[PDB]
RNA sequence: ACGCCCCGCCGGCGGAUGCCUCGGCCCGGGCGGCGACGAAGAGCGCGGCGGAGCGCGAGACGCGGUGCGGACCCGCCCGCCCCGAGAAGCACCGAUCCUCGAACGCAGCGCGCCCGCGCCGCCGCCUCGGCGCCUGC
RNA sequence: GGCGGGCCUGAGGCGGCGGGGGCGACGGGCGGAACUUAAGCAUAUCAGUACGCCCCGGAGGAGAAACCAACCGGGAUUCCCCGCUAGCGGCGAGCGACGCGGGAGGAGCCCGCCCCGAAGGCGCGCUGUGGGGCCGCGAGGGGGCCCGAGGGCCCCGCCCGAGAGGGUGCAAGCCCCGUACGGCGAGUAGCGCUGCUUGAGCGUGCAGCGCGAAGGGAGGCGCGGCCCUUCCAAGGCUAAAUACGCCCCGGGACCGAUAGCGGACCAAGUAGCGCGAGCGAACGGUGAAAAGGACGCCCUGCGGCCGCUCAAAAGACCUGAACCCGGCCGGCCGCCGGCCCGCCGGCCCCGUCUCGAAACACGGACCGAGGAG
RNA sequence: GCAGAGGCCCCGGGGGCGAAGGCGGCGCGCAGGCCCCGCCGGACCGGCCUCUGGUGCAGAUCUCGGCAGCAGUAGCCGCUACUCCGCGCCCCGGAGGACUGAGGGGGAGACGGGUUCCGCGGCGCCUGCAUCUGGCCGCGGGUGACUCGGGCCUAAGCGGCGG
């Protein structure tokens, strides 16, 4: 069938109007299935694939237009888990009071042998 | 019955679109010999709900 | 019976329900 | 005696892994002794079999040459051209033998690029492990 | 005041040590179940510890300091950083605060409190377990 | 007349199809379902029934999103996080 | 092992023994049904290992 | 003759006894990784021929990217076949993701209001209330 | 009086961010039984258990002494070894810690107060902010004999850092995969009264109420005095050793299809059942290969016969027991004894409690598997 | 005697030149039992020493499965009824005789079931006799609303409500 390697430079309009052929041709298809065919599996797919590579653009648009803003849209934020987007950074967690941090170097680690 | 909710009708048409034995090429495709559905049912003798 | 020293081992408790109060040591080895 | 405590000596798992390897895992436990002739040309013991690989059968039962034109994965064995059963009646569809891979030995090779390319991988890697490591 | 059973007609079959529903007193303050009450009406919020602050004979009012553990100063603030960690979540839930720790004895250490440790079902734990050691 | 001359009067629907767990267990008089504890926010779980919870736990359905997720925490998922917490 | 299942004595006056038996009337729970318990259970408190000096 | 008995001989009916065994069970390790960015669960749908299971979600028995892998795809087909063209298979990554469900316009399958619309908490901001404490006219 | 502001207390809206719900374990908080044991039964025991509810986390809780002790002293916590005894108890049945000693593992600190005060996280805040794993190679076997097919035999070899194992037409180191070898401190403490709890006994921990300190706590018999030894409560943090299911990995003097999970079988928590809560099965195996049955004869057809494929029908399936049954052939028929063998002689129905059972005592149609120190 | 474990079985135990099992027959032992032989069967199996146990069955109103004799026995007695001819079935069609008797064995709805509906093909299953019938089985189809009902309103109730 169509490779989306094909389609990926093409005009959002002119995968828009693929598109819409390739749904005419499954309606004309499903319609020559009921009143009466690898082509019907294979434009199936052609319908996802062009539809992968419509969202891929608008969703890398889109990406790459709120990309550098403050509060980004939640679809393009990172993965992670709750647990792991509602944990400390862990230059929070190893912050120190002052004093506690002066201590520190006050007194650095060492390496050392006993005989 | 006659007066039934589109949900209560949705489940009842999945049994019945759902009631039908192993194609037979399945039983080839598959090399079952085990060729009745046992999740079949009769409307006389089973009590769907 | 007859001449025997009164035990003195307290009856187990919990050994088919609640808190597990039986620790084995196959573990030990590892 | 095996030293990797992650291998595992269970004939369960064994045999479990056998009747549920992945094609991959299957394609390579179906290979055949490469023949003298094709062994010192591409310096390998063992081939996986392919459709239309020129087989040897040294087996005592249904033994012929022939070529492969069927491999059946499923149950890890492969037809060979001529290795048929007897027909019950001499106008009827020839039913094939099937044959272990393991039964015969590999007189020539379908060659193709991809099998050229696999042949010298596997050879370069031989003779890593030839140099002593 | 003190706590009544809830059991139907007042009546708590059984045994007759197990019987007797008015006059039972609770086995954590007031203080505690006020912390325990704005642990559930706030469930976004963290407990540090609460102080009295009036009495009458009806009632009495404690009031509770809690921390939002998702602000930028609190999570940055090396001081009350601890509160955002995740163990810390609800902690009156778990007799963690102040009222808390003094309904589970643990105000008491020392010859009174050996047996309520690591906690009191703990400590019946490791003294009621059968060792069966392998070289018994 | 308390057996069969009584069963004759059944044509009541006592319990309908839950929302959430599918049961005819949603009695319709009530507005509550049996199992599924419905129009309760928490689930009905009974620690006397073991074979109750080993009908319909974590584990009895697809488990679409926590299997993607176990599966990714073995792969790249613990070190996007690590860049995170930096 | 065996006592998963829910059975109790059918009682003593339906003309059948006291065993206990599941909803429909059969045998469980005993060691002498099918599906029942071992009358005493195999278990891992069994001392494995003797001791020697 | 029947019924037994069994002097052998041969049929049934049954499924014991063997032998196996991709399953249990116990014991160690490891892991500790869900969810309002919609979890767990559920209902419907989805295959060329398609009942159940598994899987997917109107992009549906899947689709894209990157690396491997190298001839097949259970049936009938179809698609492949070739120094790359690319079947089985294999990770990893990006998406899509119906209805219900913590379940979120209100209901449970029916009705709004606006050009999206649930609650509670925190921190900001905007709008204004009070014969609260005051102050100027 | 009425109109503006500031402060203080509220009210509605908008933004950003959080909460909710899940998991048969492990963990923390609570509420909380009874059966049972006491040969009865109220205290007690069961049991600080089942279960109900709430809350986390990869562990949790605990934790750097208002500690223990009484020494020729130790020194936060948790965990293991030990003593099980001090004690408790209708001082009955039962119940029951700890310190020392041996180890695992070890790590310390902060705030309030106090001083400066906006130096701060600066819309806030002086009612106080700040600071003091993946990826891979991978050795070495022939001949003869017989089989349906060696992986069998019978000679002769070869590899081994690999003779773990699996597959292959029969028992394979050398047929195949693999295996061995490799890279990338105040409503508080206390006290009075009360309830719960503990081994804690004129009170172990907790709590309601009433009352309420100032130097106070503890030292296992209360009170009043005087010493001594030893510590700082009524604020907060903390790793490690410790536990444990789901799930993945590996092992076993384990089970072998009525066993082992309820569930080994394309579709088991399934089919089915119950208004519901809930209950819940049964069913493994042809062969090496589907080669799954050639042909012909007969029949209205079904089917029958002859065979065929196969080593074998093994024909819907491996073996194929007993109970029971049909054909044919022999016999007049229970057991024990003597004889050639149908006579003669003996012989009540076992198990069981019972003084005593053939009992008109009770269980038992038959068979097979399971079935209890 | 059983089932496993650790060893042995003088060139490394016995086995498709036939293992276990099964059936019949000797022998051996006081006996539990064992051994062989023939036949079926078709891949495993031991003897001895040491070790281990979920280790022996006639019974339990035993469990589960098979299944006998009774026994071709009891039964197949509501709803008045069928008969002739047509290929002829109890089906169909024609002709007779009848029934339910307008509170029908009649035509429709509510509830409940959920495809039973229709048309065609069928008799493997069911149709307690038979079937060429069917509520059965296979294949294909079937439910159309501005006006009917839901939806709407309120009832007894039920929920929600700063708290």
């Amino acid at each position: 069938g169509l490779k989306a390697k094909d389609l990926v430079g093409l005009s959002q309009e002119d995968l828009q109007r693929k598109l819409a052929d390739l749904k005419r041709e499954l309606l004309s298809l499903r319609t020559m299935k009921a009143t009466a065919i690898a082509r019907f599996r294979v434009c199936k797919k052609d319908v996802a694939r062009v539809l992968t590579v419509i969202n891929q653009k608008a969703r890398d648009e889109a990406r790459a237009a709120f990309e550098g803003a403050e509060h980004i849209p939640k679809t393009f934020r990172p993965r992670l888990t709750h647990a792991m987007r509602c944990q400390l950074t862990e230059k929070q967690k190893r912050l120190l009071p002052s004093k506690l941090m002066k201590r520190k170097l006050q007194f650095p680690k060492l390496k050392y042998a006993v005989k | 019955t006659a007066n039934k909710t589109l949900s209560r009708k949705l489940r009842l048409a999945k049994k019945t679109k759902t009631n039908k034995n192993i194609p037979r090429w399945v039983i080839a495709k598959d090399h079952l010999k085990k060729t009745w559905n046992y999740k079949r049912h009769h409307w006389r003798r089973s009590h769907l709900k | 019976g007859r001449n025997v020293a009164f035990s003195n081992m307290r009856r187990y408790k919990c050994t088919n329900k609640g808190p597990n109060l039986i620790k084995n040591w196959f573990n030990q080895p590892a | 005696m095996k030293l990797n405590s992650a291998v595992t000596a269970s004939r369960r798992k064994c045999r479990k892994a056998y009747f549920t390897a992945n094609a991959e895992t299957r394609a390579k436990m179906m290979s055949s002794r490469l023949s003298k002739e094709l062994r010192a040309e591409h310096k390998i013991k063992t081939m996986p079999i392919r459709r239309g690989d020129i087989v040897e059968i040294f087996t005592g039962g249904h033994k012929g040459t022939g070529k492969v034109v069927e491999v059946r994965r499923r149950d890890y064995k492969i037809c060979v051209e001529g290795i048929n059963q007897k027909a019950r009646n001499p106008e009827a569809k020839p039913v094939p033998y099937p044959i272990h891979p393991s039964n015969c030995i590999i007189k020539e090779l379908y060659m193709n690029g991809s099998r050229y390319r696999a042949i010298k991988r596997r050879q370069e890697r031989n003779a890593e492990r030839l140099a002593r490591i | 005041g003190g706590r009544k059973r809830q059991c139907v007609h007042g009546i708590s079959y059984g045994k007759p040590r197990n019987i007797g529903i008015v006059g039972l007193k609770p086995s954590r303050s007031l203080r505690a179940l006020a912390e325990q009450k704005v642990g559930r009406r706030l469930p976004s919020l963290r407990v540090l510890n609460s102080y009295w602050v009036a009495q009458d004979g009806s009632y009495k009012w404690y009031e509770v300091i809690l921390i939002d553990p998702f602000h930028p100063w609190i999570r940055n603030d090396p001081k009350i950083n601890w509160i955002c960690n995740p163990v810390m979540k609800r902690r009156e839930c778990r007799g963690l605060t102040s009222a808390g720790r003094k309904a589970r004895g643990l105000h008491n250490k020392g010859i009174g409190a050996m047996k309520l440790r690591p906690s009191k079902r703990a400590a019946w734990k490791r003294n009621h377990t059968r060792s069966l050691r392998r070289y018994r | 007349s308390k057996g069969t001359a009584s069963f004759g009067k059944r044509h009541t629907r006592i319990h309908g199809s839950c929302r959430r767990c599918g049961k005819h267990s949603f009695h319709l008089q009530k507005h509550e379902c049996a199992s599924c504890g419905y129009p309760s926010a928490k689930m009905r779980r009974y620690n006397w029934s073991y074979k109750s919870l080993r009908r319909r736990t974590q584990g009895t359905g697809s488990m679409s999103h926590m299997r993607k997720v176990y599966r990714a925490y073995n792969s790249g998922t613990l070190k996007a996080n690590a860049r995170k917490y930096l | 092992a065996g006592v998963q299942c829910t059975a109790h004595s059918w009682g003593p006056g339906r003309a059948v023994a006291r065993l206990p038996r599941k909803h429909g009337g059969i045998g469980a729970y005993a060691n002498f049904a099918r599906g029942g318990h071992m009358a005493h259970p195999t278990t891992v408190i069994r001392r494995w290992c003797r001791k020697v000096n």
